[PDB]
């Protein structure tokens, strides 16, 4: 996270930390005791699929306490339309091997219904993005969970206000932009897969996923998030499905 | 206006423009000066656009030059107060007043719903948790 | 569908209405207004008009800078409007001289402090209630030679030659302003 602040322990209870081979990998968003939503590009180069770990209740990667809960990732489901190395459909549904215990420091973020998210939530100017990602462009990651409030933009304004680059990726209907273009605040590489949580009338909902962008807080550029509203059905259908043998699962989309 | 022989009489704005309708000439004869005549004739000839009684639902029209302004009653709005602020109970309008989910319905009024882990209170708009740790809530802040 | 264009702000005494084009032919519109850091609020849902009264929204804080965008239907096609800061841009209506009483060799010309669309506690605030000191009225009168006079209230106390008669005209003016600093001249009145 760039230009943000530390999330007071417990105030980002749905934040997930993804570790591969004990090493830090990406962020995530818990939406129920059994499922975690993250980004698909986080698995572009995973070799040991049997070594993915999801930690909840995390906060300070430097000090352990009893709020921490670990779970092996039993399954990583990526849309069949996602293409490693690219940007479209940057989404992943992860099944934990054992359900996590809901506490004051571990709580899920609500997966909203499609229309409610497109018709209402998408019109809430601000939402929270967080993670243990880089505090600067090409910088080092954070030890304590960082959180940042970023304004949302409609693709049309995002484009009009973003200065074209050497054939960068298109901003599709499966993503949206949020953040600032002055070089002050934005999420970053190490935050990939983390939540873009939106507050609405007393409850927080999942509206996006830290996905991609031109560097981190680059002047004349915004952060790009996976438009989750576009996958609600995909996710629910899958969460009701039976577990598959291997870890990696490419499910058809739509 | 000009009756017979009244023109022999000097000019008076009262008898000529207030008490009757006075053409531009009659006015020019009272004011003499071109600009003074034009500054008067602009408002004098504009014509009260509030005559149509454009403002609806008990509004109040305030005349302007070639236009009006409608001051509406609390429950109204729109150029002519034609908009019923009570006839907008659809989901796209402030989520239909619902706390979480909103569902429009042909003709009838919209219905509200809640996310798993919550329930709809008798007001048909709010939602309360039906589990200890409903999604979207931050424990240490509740 | 064709995205709307030429979105223009029409505001007088805070009565604010956003207009646009073209003449809807198979397409309906929906307006959204907000403050730079506020949530987007919809208005004039699926209207077939090419206008939208945003008075009730902007009067909530005439000092805010609202942006508006018109959604077009047969993310949807839209067009953003120019920024609108009510207080700094709303046109001052045509003044109306309330009266003028003579007291010897002086005249008391009184300007009617018209009301605005700004609601406050179940009532419409006047132009003075809103602009306070930012508002002044200027008098352009003459011995029925041009004469002027400016006041920081809604009245003018001027000297006049006994016997001779006078005609009067006033204007609302917000000196600080850069845009629409004056209203049009009020109707001419003579004692
Ligand atoms: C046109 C090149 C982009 C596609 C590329 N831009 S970049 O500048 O190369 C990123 C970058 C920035 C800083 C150090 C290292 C890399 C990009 O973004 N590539 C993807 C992976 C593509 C994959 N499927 O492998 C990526 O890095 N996603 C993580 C991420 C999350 C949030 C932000 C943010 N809020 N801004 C930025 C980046
Ligand atoms: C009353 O008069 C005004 C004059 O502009 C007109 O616009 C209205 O349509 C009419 O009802
Ligand atoms: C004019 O103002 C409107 C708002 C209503 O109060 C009317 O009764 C009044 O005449
Ligand atoms: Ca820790
Ligand atoms: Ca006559
Ligand atoms: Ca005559
Ligand atoms: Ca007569
Ligand atoms: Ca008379
Ligand atoms: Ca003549
Ligand atoms: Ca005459
Ligand atoms: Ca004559
Ligand atoms: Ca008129």
């Amino acid at each position: 996270i760039v230009g943000g602040k530390v999330c007071p322990k417990g105030e980002c209870p749905w934040q997930v930390l993804l570790l591969v081979n004990g090493a830090q990998l990406c962020g995530g968003t818990l939406i129920n005791t059994i499922w975690v939503v993250s980004a698909a590009h986080c698995f572009d180069k995973i070799k040991n699929w049997r070594n993915l770990i999801a930690v909840l209740g995390e906060h300070d990667l430097s000090e352990h306490d009893g709020d921490e809960q670990s779970r092996r990732v039993a399954q990583v489901i990526i849309p069949s339309t996602y293409v490693p190395g690219t940007t479209n459909h940057d989404i992943a549904l992860l099944r934990l091997h054992q359900p996590v215990v809901l506490t004051d420091h571990v709580v899920p973020l609500c997966l909203p219904e499609r229309t409610f998210s497109e018709r209402t939530l998408a019109f809430v100017r601000f939402s929270l993005v967080s993670g243990w990602g880089q505090l600067l462009d090409r910088g080092a990651t954070a030890l304590e969970l960082m959180v940042l409030n970023v304004p949302r933009l409609m693709t049309q304004d995002c484009l009009q206000q973003s200065r074209k680059v050497g054939d960068s990726p298109n901003i599709t209907e499966y993503m949206f932009c949020a953040g600032y273009s002055d070089g002050s605040k934005d999420s970053c590489k190490g935050d990939s897969g983390g939540p873009h949580a939106t507050h609405y009338r007393g409850t927080w909902y999942l509206t996006g996923i830290v996905s991609w962008g031109q560097g981190c807080a680059t002047v004349g550029h915004f952060g790009v998030y996976t438009r989750v509203s576009q996958y609600i059905e995909w996710l629910q259908k899958l969460m009701r499905s039976e577990p598959r043998p291997g870890v990696l699962l490419r499910a058809p989309f739509p | 206006a000009n009756a017979f022989l009244e023109e022999l009489r000097p000019g008076s704005l009262e008898r000529e423009c207030k008490e009757e309708q006075c053409s531009f000439e009659e006015a020019r004869e009272i004011f003499k000066d071109a600009e003074r005549t034009k500054l008067f004739w602009i408002s004098y000839s504009d014509g009260d656009q509030c005559a149509s009684s454009p403002c609806q639902n008990g509004g109040s029209c305030k005349d302007q030059l070639q236009s009006y302004i409608c001051f509406c009653l609390p429950a109204f709005e729109g150029r002519n107060c034609e908009t019923h602020k009570d006839d907008q109970l659809i989901c796209v309008n402030e989520n239909g007043g619902c706390e979480q989910y909103c569902s429009d319905h042909t003709g009838t009024k919209r219905s509200c719903r809640c996310h798993e882990g919550y329930s709809l209170l008798a007001d048909g708009v709010s939602c309360t948790p039906t589990v200890e740790y409903p999604c979207g809530k931050i424990p240490i802040l509740e | 569908t064709v995205a709307a264009y030429n979105l223009t702000w029409k505001s007088t005494n805070f009565k604010t209405i956003l207009e646009w084009e073209p003449k809807p032919v198979n397409q309906v519109y929906t307006v959204q207004i907000s403050t730079k850091s506020g949530d987007w609020k919809s208005k004039c849902f699926y209207t077939t008009d090419t206008e939208c009264d945003l008075t009730d929204e902007i009067v909530k804080d005439v000092k805010q800078t609202y942006l508006a965008r018109v959604f077009s239907y047969p993310e949807p096609l839209y067009e953003n409007s120019p920024e609108f800061t009510p207080y700094l841009e709303t046109n001052l209506g045509q003044p109306t001289i309330q009266s003028f009483e003579q007291v010897g060799t002086k005249v008391n010309v009184t300007v009617e402090d018209e009301r605005t669309l700004v609601r406050r506690n179940n009532t419409f605030l006047s132009l003075r209630d809103v602009f306070g000191k930012d508002l002044i009225y200027t008098l352009y009168y003459w011995k029925s030679g041009k004469k002027t006079a400016k006041t920081n209230t809604n009245e003018f106390l001027i000297d006049v030659d006994k016997g001779e008669n006078y005609c009067f005209s006033v204007q609302a003016v917000i000196p600080s302003r850069t845009v629409n600093r004056k209203s049009t001249d009020s109707p001419v009145e003579c004692m």
